[PDB]
């Protein structure tokens, strides 16, 4: 015990918050989703290996439409998830419907990470415990993160939830925004294995993509994503080994 | 100010004139009595070109987000029957526009046709709406064809509207068809619309 | 300390090796971390 | 734990908020039922076992139409069971009010989820303590399963209550895809009867389901129960006998 | 405008004339002024378009809402009296109308009046309602036997309305008939009617 | 178990909420009250034992009027009782408004065990600690169990309050459904005569009936239930002999 | 036990709110209120010694009036009998206002038990912890002992207060219902005296009644006080002797 | 009361009238009536006075907060739906101008027009607004080019708002020219205006 | 303990608020920011470090402009600057609204404080836990702190955050009123040198101002930051040799 804890509004005496950095752990506990941006477009892949063979093989789901060129993915709680998902589709609208314009990357993720901070701020409704990815092309491409709390961190790749630390120490060495769409795509799912420790599968993922030279949204299809995963395979297997 | 639709079997066609005039009021060089609510759904207005507008901008938002929600873009009916209950709502402000909400879906072509008290009705034949509706019809009815493509009916929404205007001095010009024909959903604009109306005067 | 070593050395003669090796730590941690306020456990269900 | 399981404003160091957790565990402290998805139509077995022979057994079911093709099951308690399909049933209806068409079943399991997304994120109310089990058909068959919490996965075929365990043990050796609504039908008796851990008479259980081609909800009188309960209940003999 | 509503022996008959027109724009001619509000329940609706379909998907809806909360279908009654509490709310705006509600229900068959301003009133076996009353009280008391059947009660509600047309003038061509003998729910439309009509007139 | 019993939005480990465990033992502390549900009626008698003479012949009241053919009868928290039974009025009047039907017990019941459920589920008020018993001719017979936890409950013969467990067990040889409705009646009052452990007389047992040929609550008067005492207390003097 | 005592909110094990009994243990300390009935009318007898002769000994008081034939005795905190008493007497005026006829002196009593309850019901809240003896004749004389629980019992003759244990033995021997105004009056008098173990005068003592045959609420003066003070004394002192 | 507004291959440039007068009652002879919203953005009035400076200086601070919030300069296109949607929002608290927004933004060039009962309709490069509207449109349509400069534009904008104002009676004497060149934001003002039309000997 | 501290609305025996002291020490551990005021202007430095490589070397952003006069850094938390901002910036633009007029740099800065002030009084919120420098130029240059207090204090130059302790005594001895505007901006980023203890990178900073002879705020690229910076780096080498 510790009672710095029993409450977010109760601030520790180290000049922090736990209850919100126990919030970041809640994500974390959750299973991976990867962004990855390139000059040429971007991209965003998470998982869907979760659950037995009971389950439907499309669980739904991880790659949400947000705006038909603004896609969003979770990790956490996805019942944290589906109410702030709902609700960001209802306020990114919003922009959309009072001034006639699309709602830039940049915007949404602000305003999603402002929605977050009413509910941390207040006390009669907890933190969510989930965290957001924001990919799109408003004409420049950006991509974002949002924390539990609503923190926002530019990023040129980031993954949250198990993956979140395998993702980090690949991309850190590796990863080069000059990189093609082609590379981009394959070179973020050879890091996606290394995250589940497996060998993907395209019923596996569910990936979507935001292409700068098209400025829409379209979510990958099983077999039009297989090519890719082949690719992948070489270097998942590869790097396992050792 | 009049505003026709007819479905074929090949798609829905509409058409609107631009103009909306008073009675000796050139109000607008152009304006917009046509939204593009999708490339497979349309509104197609007319009545006030300022409440209208703004009536508009809410459903076209709203027909995004249930086509988001659902994964899985609207039914041309299900956007319809929304304008019904969004103008009987905001009937406390007095807005009197009257539409016509038409498209295609899963289930076919429809147009669904829309008063300011509410109502959403049904129609896989003939209607036309406004005040040079009653003019329209005449044209409209007897040309219709099951057979009708979405080629012929160009011809056949611009006849009517064309009509209209040498008997109403409240029908603009600026006459404008919407061609939905399942593959794109493509705005003729006036230039084209005009030479159509050449080969039915001279 | 020593007694997660002396595990290690107990997990190795258990695998018929002297070959003292991170996964025999790995093991020989767990003991440890059982005991105390275990982070290990849930992905959902829920919080997936 | 230690006050961090005993209020729903708490996440734990672990980042698992236990209140939940217990939420769930009501769930498993109400009774069997199962759902089967096979592709010619979506199947719902519901235990209808009486506490003693003085209970009636007639309004003691957790089968409820919620639409004109969606019923539903529950497990967890009944109280929270019946207010939480009742605000279904008014959901239901409203997208038929403002859209004049019969809702989908994953509309539906959007909606009811974030219904009680907001009863788990407020600190002066509970979540609902129940799961329910969303079976209907719209274009095509779908399952789905309501988590307490608020989560969405969708299943083929699943169980919840205390038999749960049990079922799915029981599904990942038999079970397949290709199995026909009266094969399955079958087979989902054997499943309950697994569960019970006796032979079913038609007294203790209560079926409904939507087929494709009535587009309807239609609910298996106790009549046209027996021979399905026959079959099932010889290969349910032979368990007891393992 | 008028609505006429009959209980035979062994079905309930209403019937509706479909010309609604607002300005120079006909609302209604071959569109809908009929709906289902459950299985073997109907309601007929005397009045304009926009108002009566507004309210009839209310209607409707609470009417399934019934059927699903209490496992128990609709009554006449159930949803009469539902209709008229919800009209007595909203009186700020036009929302007065001419109703009938009826079909079939377990206790028996019937039909309720429900007047415009609330309250709700059965009525044994002759209805009317509408502008068209006075001439459809003649047709209809004269011609009915207690023994009637469904046979001439189609045939009967054709005869009310057709010969009221006349002596009325927001009336006009176009009559919907409904059937609701417990075995169907049957909309004749225009066209089938027209044929009948042409027997008992020409 | 502490801190899972001190609020009524906190669930214990076993999924069993104690708070509303504790409102059992309320029902069980109060008063007995029985119901007998039979194919010509339903008989509803509720304790109106008076410990002195101090106390006036009728004490205010063991069996409440709710409609003119729907009465229900209470065990437990006798405070609690006269603002739930208020509001238990008011509904069934209510629904007599707006749809111009007698209320069906099913529903009337649905309605009430909502309204107690609203209160478990707050956190700023605690659910009623009282159980009625609602009773009431409609097409067929009906006796219900409405729970303090807001479960309802069909029985064929019922008993709730401190004679709870002595009545289950009487009416699990007694109960058949080749009862009248005189024979009926005898056997609640046998039922009632075990419980209390004495024999009777009339001003301490209060017995309403709803009767199928009236359609509509009566409420029997101590002259003509001296009668039916007399039968019943020959029947009594034997099981006191055991 | 105990830890289930200090909320209102909380159940114990014992199915007891022992909060709104501690709340009926501030009506114990201090002091006999007495109520006795008879077929002549109802007849309230307060206490009015408190403090020394510097009190003056005439006013403060418990004897309220309620209506033109109710009136209202009370025991508890002087704080709580102030506004109770004010709801009391505006819902006896509401009656007049809204049905125009004197108000029952059963509607009275059901109403401010439920006024209470709400209170006890409605956690955040205390109980209130007062309790009134409600006396009236409406056309047929009753006297009600209204509980702070918002609970409900009717008498022949009762007491609350300190008295309340004394008084119950008292009438548990004395009490008949062949008495008549008068002989209430003064058996009334002499329950009175034994509680506070002393000989009554008309200077400590407050007496309002409210006959059948006239159903005015009287004040009685100490002048008409007396005369009966004569009568019971002899009784008190005797039994002081015994 | 009359503005006018076009769409230059180098610029945009509006013009207003200055003086507004009603009945005998002039407010100012320095009355603004032009409004500057951003560094290549401009808005020009036609209606009421009071209504016009109001409402503007709201639009401007939106303008400035928007521009921070986004990053990014606020479009034409934003700005005319904001308007819009304030308009119809407050009529408890109606404001009576219409308005025309324009100027140079990312997008390109583009000129909305507003009307005081709200809603945004788009003009392609020319638009005329007001009582003059009409005669107003004929004289920018006599020499319009798309590829005429910003030079001529504003020579162009004072002989429509300067014939308006002659032909009224009850219409004062001043005139604004605004000229948005992409590089500079001139406001000539009623003097140097004043002169422009002098040329014309009247 | 220590405490009395687990709770706002609590005054400790220290005569403090300890919810309120940990509170400012939540955003010395975030990261620093340096400001500084001269006579030319007011400058304003903000630490753009963070992440290693995987993170864009741009993170959101971090020094806002507030006003078109008027910029603030942040230091502490993003979360808690986010939603602090918005309200400042609306507040201030309502401010050019009512008076059509600048907003002072003083009376701004105070209506910061007074929102985390509102916070602090009522216990179902927290304050923010970060504070801005807030530098602008309302006609005359001015330098503030805002502090999760709700403190205020005007500075001449000034670091909060990480570098708070250091940067302080650095400007004991070098801090001279009469500083050129180059002298002043170069010797602010020396005092970033010595809280991050390396040689800075123009790339990895962010430095914005307002000037006297413009009022209006401009920003410094990095391409504009190489003299500055390489300025700055000879004097850093110097500290970082001792």
């Amino acid at each position: 015990q510790m009672g710095y804890d029993r409450a977010i509004t109760v601030f520790s005496p180290d000049g922090r918050l736990f209850q919100v950095e126990y919030a970041r752990e809640a994500v974390k506990r959750g299973a991976t989703a990867i962004g990855i941006k390139c000059k040429e477009g971007v991209i965003l892949i998470a998982d869907k290996r979760v659950g037995s063979k009971l389950l439907e093989a499309d669980t739904i789901e991880k790659i949400y439409k947000i705006d038909e060129h603004i896609c969003a993915a979770t990790s956490g709680l996805v019942a944290d998830a589906r109410v702030l998902i709902d609700r960001a589709r209802i306020e990114a609208q919003i922009n959309r419907l009072t001034y006639d314009e699309p709602i830039t990357v940049k915007e949404l993720a602000k305003k999603i990470c402002d929605f977050k901070q009413q509910y941390t701020q207040y006390g009669g409704v907890r933190p969510f415990g989930v965290s957001l990815l924001i990919a799109g092309v408003d004409e420049v491409p950006k991509l974002y993160e949002t924390d539990p709390s609503g923190a926002l961190l530019e990023y040129k790749a980031t993954a949250i939830g198990m993956g979140r630390n395998a993702v980090t120490e690949f991309f850190e060495k590796e990863y080069r925004d000059d990189l093609s769409f082609d590379d981009a795509m394959v070179l973020g799912l050879v890091a996606m294995g290394l995250s589940i420790e497996s060998e993907l599968v395209p019923e596996n993922i569910e990936v979507g993509y935001v292409k700068v030279d098209d400025r829409t949204f379209k979510e990958v299809s099983p077999e039009e994503l297989k090519p890719y995963v082949e690719r992948a395979n070489e270097r998942i297997r590869e790097l396992l080994k050792k | 100010t009049t505003t026709v639709g007819l479905v074929c079997k090949d798609g829905v066609v509409m058409a609107t004139e631009k103009r909306a005039t008073m009675g000796n009021f050139i109000a607008s060089k152009a304006a917009k009595k046509i939204y593009q609510i999708a490339d497979r759904m349309a509104m197609t207005t007319a009545g006030s070109v300022g409440d209208a507008q703004f009536l508009a901008r809410i459903i076209k938002i709203e027909a995004n987000l249930y086509e988001i929600r659902r994964e899985r873009k609207p039914t041309v009916r299900a956007i319809a029957t929304l304008t019904s209950n969004l103008l009987n709502s905001y009937r406390y402000f007095p807005y009197l526009v009257q539409l016509l909400i038409g498209g295609i879906d899963s289930e076919g072509k429809s147009i669904y046709s829309i008063d300011p008290i509410g109502g959403a009705i049904e129609e896989k034949d003939i209607v036309a709406t406004g005040s040079g509706s009653l003019t329209a019809y005449g044209v409209l009815e007897d040309r219709f064809t099951p057979e009708i493509g979405v080629d012929e009916a160009v011809e056949l929404a611009v006849r009517a509207i064309y009509s209209a205007m040498k008997r109403d001095s409240a029908s603009g010009d600026g006459i404008d068809v919407v061609k939905i024909t399942e593959d794109e959903f493509y705005q003729y604009s006036p230039e084209e619309v005009e030479q159509i109306l050449a080969k039915f005067r001279k | 300390i020593k007694a997660i070593c002396t595990e290690a050395g107990m997990f190795a003669i258990r695998e018929e090796r002297a070959k003292v090796t991170m996964l025999d730590f790995t093991k020989a941690i767990e003991k440890v971390l059982k005991k105390t306020t275990p982070i290990p456990d849930l992905k959902g269900v829920m919080f997936v």
